[PDB]
């Protein structure tokens, strides 16, 4: 659950506990990662770790 | 050093 | 992708899932103690993919997640240099700044099955970089805000 | 280099963090992990894949 | 054939995996990340309304458009002390609301 | 400190300065020294102004 | 009241975005509410031929009932600087009044309303936000108040 | 050095003996008028009668 | 009026840290059509006092310059933020630890008892260059104070006060079109 | 002199631009008959 | 009062604390938290309430 | 003119392609 408003990556410090991750439903991080991979690395090859 | 890559 | 976890109606999967958020996936985390709670989707259509666009809910697939762990890899580096790097990176001027590769505001506007469409209100338009337009099928695009999409 | 490169002080490379708490709703599965970044060691979150 | 019927040629193109791009530049080039315009004082000091109209090839099933406005989505991570993270986000043209 | 002490573009390194000239000299030297095996240079962003 | 009453029309869906630049001196705050167009006459006119309604007039009678339909407010100065600015609310950049699901908690009292909106509303009216949400004194709880009308 | 205050004008016309009146407009002439900063710190030039 | 004009209030452009033109202060103004000569005289006196205060504040806290608004500022003019010393408490000597490990000892945890020497580091983690660029809000509000313009647009068009129009390039004077 | 006033904007009549008289701006048309 | 009443230094009004180590039995639900009061801010525990 | 046009902020000339 990346860009859904009902679920967030609450990753934060243990003491202050202020969230370091905010998602605002307009970002498309899945397509961002897809295009990032396609541009940084040639992707005619298959990797087992992440499909 | 740094990075400056994105779409566009 | 289908042959990685084998054939057969039933199967056991041992997968590794990465972090895709732009502000986190490249973050160099300094010493401390952090909670890293994340929620994993259990919607069968979104998790799985088929050559045919069959509805996997009505077909009946389900997924039974048993154990979820994360594996951190730490570079073993001399504590003196590690402390020096930590002290250097704790400073205000050494803040790590990250960028989302698809830096964009995605706005999907519905299209009745004919003709043309429409546009936005007033705004500042500073540091704008351009438009990227493409048509999708409404049946293939799921809802975003809701945790689950019944339709 | 032969010095100031490796700790040589008996620390791990791979660490497994079992979830502190978890909940399994019939729509989503949320797991909470607390990760302690040592006292001197530093990691980049390019690691920390979810198994 | 020695006996044809007739020609009536027709043409089309099929590109399938690309997003159409209309760069926000004066010369449509990309000579840098922060484009020639956007730094333009007209588009930085004043607010301007925008209108876009699309003419398309009709298809029977209900579909939808997808305009991705290319913006600056930057996050700065600041960790002053042990176990504290403060991250500030900034999407410049479309800021939050 | 985002809009008050600095302009937003300079604060977020959208148009301000290159990483090698807004980072600490010690951090730049460390990144150059350990670029072969640890590669600090990814984490910092350059403006790339037109 | 000492207010600049601006009524912006709402198509029966979605959001809206007002206001140009000016000098915001001696400013006091905002007070948003929702009204039906049928029940609201013209803002200024000797006669309104389009009214055709004879019930309570929310705009000029102090009879509001659609305040619960709001979900979220986002104030921004100069198109980038969020007015709360510094990390102040539990929500990062956004006055989130009501959340339907809220798997994270953030549900003050026993209704939809979020804890940050309760804190703002209690402070705005009775100033009781930082020393425990106690019941305000009777002389401060009047008809045009918050807890006098909050019905979970 | 702050600009010296300019005198306000009040003319007479008909029975009206106290009409508020702005200073009359004159085309700029180097012999008669010169450009002087209102505030020395920042340049906001304006015409004065020397 | 040309003797007591309303001040031009500057608009802040938080992205690139510069003044986004100036406009007449139409938001904070009195309404004296209902007033007689006495009250109008009082209002005029108050406006004149306001303009005098604005000019005095400008002359006091405005940095002298030959341009009304330079988009980029000198490094020394911009108020750089002060950062304190950073102390690095080195936890362990490496050569002696290597000697102990080579002699057949396992060290775990972690000041150290075996090493007697203690070394500490302290430095100023300043930026390599002192961040020349745009203005901040706090250092802008003290320099782009509302500028009163006594004789409006009197004089040569050369001496017309530019930088008031938002879409005007400072260098290579020209209006920025679409 | 063309630098102290808008004389390049006005149409010319040889070398002398055809400017209006100074008391030419402004108008007043008003009667009830 | 214009000055010396608000921090203007990026301080959060409300903090949400996650339990350090919860534990449950058939009799009671015990949770242990650690609330950090910061360095230059003061907290009155009348505001604190469990959720 | 001002030191030619600016470059995108952050043998050059000549070609010797032959042979066939």
């Amino acid at each position: 659950y990346y860009n859904s408003g009902g679920n967030l990556g609450v990753l934060a410090g243990q003491s202050s506990q202020l969230n370091a991750v905010v998602d605002l439903q307009d970002r498309n991080t899945e397509l961002s990662y897809q295009m990032l991979l396609a541009n940084t690395t040639d992707r005619s090859r298959y990797f087992s770790m992440w499909n | 050093l740094g990075c400056n890559k994105m779409y566009g | 992708r289908s042959q990685l976890l084998g054939n057969g109606r039933f199967c056991d999967f041992h997968i590794q899932v990465p972090q895709k958020f732009f502000a986190i996936r490249n973050l160099l985390l300094l010493p401390g103690t952090y909670t890293y709670e994340w929620s994993f989707r259990k919607d069968v259509n979104m998790i799985l993919q088929s050559t045919l666009g069959n509805d996997l809910r009505v077909d009946g697939a389900t997924v039974n997640i048993t154990s979820v762990n994360l594996y951190a890899s730490f570079f073993p580096m001399s504590h003196n240099t590690a402390s020096t790097l930590e002290a250097m990176l704790r400073n205000d001027t050494n803040d790590q700044s990250f960028n989302d590769y698809l830096s964009a505001a995605n706005m999907l506007y519905p299209i009745p099955p004919n003709a043309t469409q429409l546009p936005i209100p007033s705004r500042n338009w500073a540091a704008f970089r351009g438009w990227s337009l493409t048509r999708l099928k409404q049946r293939e695009t799921p809802a975003l805000g809701s945790p689950f999409d019944p339709y | 280099p032969t010095h100031d490169v490796t700790t040589e002080r008996s620390q791990r490379l791979q660490l497994r963090f079992v979830p502190v708490d978890r909940e399994d709703t019939q729509y989503s599965y949320k797991t909470r992990f607390q990760l302690a970044v040592g006292d001197n060691r530093v990691l980049d979150m390019a690691s920390t894949y979810f198994d | 054939d020695p006996r044809h019927a007739l020609r009536d040629p027709e043409r089309k193109f099929l590109c399938d995996r690309t997003l159409w791009r209309i760069p926000f530049s004066s010369n449509f080039m990309s000579m840098g990340s922060l484009t020639d315009l956007g730094q333009n004082l007209l588009y930085a000091n004043a607010a301007h309304a925008l209108d876009m109209t699309f003419e398309m090839d009709p298809i029977n099933e209900p579909t939808l458009l997808y305009v991705l406005f290319e913006v600056f989505d930057v996050a700065r991570v600041h960790q002053p002390h042990r176990g504290v993270i403060e991250v500030v986000y900034l999407r410049t043209p479309f800021s939050a609301g | 400190a985002t809009p008050s002490m600095l302009p937003q573009w300079s604060y977020m390194h959208i148009a301000g300065q290159d990483a090698s000239e807004y980072l600490s000299p010690g951090l730049v030297q460390f990144a150059q020294a350990t670029e072969s095996y640890f590669n600090i240079g990814n984490k910092f962003r350059n403006p790339t102004v037109a | 009241l000492s207010a600049a009453n601006m009524l912006y029309p709402i198509p029966p869906n979605a959001t809206q975005l007002p206001i140009p630049s000016r000098n915001w001196a001696a400013f006091r705050g905002w007070s948003l509410t929702r009204l039906k167009q049928r029940e609201t006459p013209a803002l200024g006119s000797p006669f309104d031929p389009y009214f055709t309604y004879s019930g309570t007039i929310p705009y000029l009678d102090g009879t509001f009932y659609l305040s619960h339909t709001f979900r979220k407010v986002a104030i921004q100065f100069d198109s980038s600087v969020t007015w709360p600015g510094n990390d102040r609310l539990l929500t990062p950049n956004e006055f989130e009044i009501k959340i339907s699901v809220d798997g994270e908690g953030y549900n003050v009292a026993q209704s939809n309303m979020t804890k940050d909106w309760f804190l703002v509303q209690m402070l705005a009216n009775y100033n009781i936000g930082y020393q425990g949400y106690h019941l305000p004194p009777d002389y401060k709880d009047r008809t045009f108040s918050f807890l006098h009308n909050f019905i979970p | 050095e702050v600009m010296a205050p300019q005198p306000t004008l009040v003319a007479e016309q008909g029975a009206m003996k106290a009409v508020p009146v702005i200073k009359p407009a004159q085309p700029f002439t180097p012999a008669v008028h010169e450009t002087q900063r209102i505030v020395t710190n920042l340049p906001i030039t304006t015409a004065v009668t020397r | 009026s040309k003797e007591i004009p309303t001040p031009y209030v500057w608009t802040f452009q938080p992205q690139m840290g510069a003044a986004a033109g100036a406009s007449q202060d139409y938001s904070t103004r009195m309404n004296w059509f209902s007033a007689g000569p006495d009250m109008i005289h009082d209002v005029n006196n108050i406006r004149d006092a306001q303009n005098r205060i604005l000019m005095t504040q400008s002359a006091i806290t405005a940095t002298p310059r030959n341009l009304i608004d330079p988009r980029q500022w000198a490094a020394h003019l911009i108020k750089q933020p002060v950062v304190g010393t950073t102390h690095v408490e080195m936890p362990r000597n490496e050569v002696l630890e290597q000697h102990l490990t080579s002699h057949g000892a396992q060290i775990a945890g972690g000041r150290s008892s075996f090493n007697p020497l203690q070394t500490d580091f302290a430095f100023h983690a300043l930026p390599s260059r002192p961040r020349h660029g745009g203005i901040g809000s706090r250092q802008f509000v003290e320099e782009f104070v509302p500028a009163v313009y006594l004789n409006p647009y009197s004089g040569p068009p050369d001496s017309y006060p530019d930088q008031f129009i938002r879409h005007y390039n400072v260098y290579s004077n020209s209006v920025s079109g679409y | 002199m063309d630098e102290y006033n808008y004389a390049a904007l006005a149409p010319r009549q040889g070398s002398r631009p055809m400017l209006s008289q100074w008391s030419g701006i402004g108008t007043h048309e008003m009667h009830g008959g």
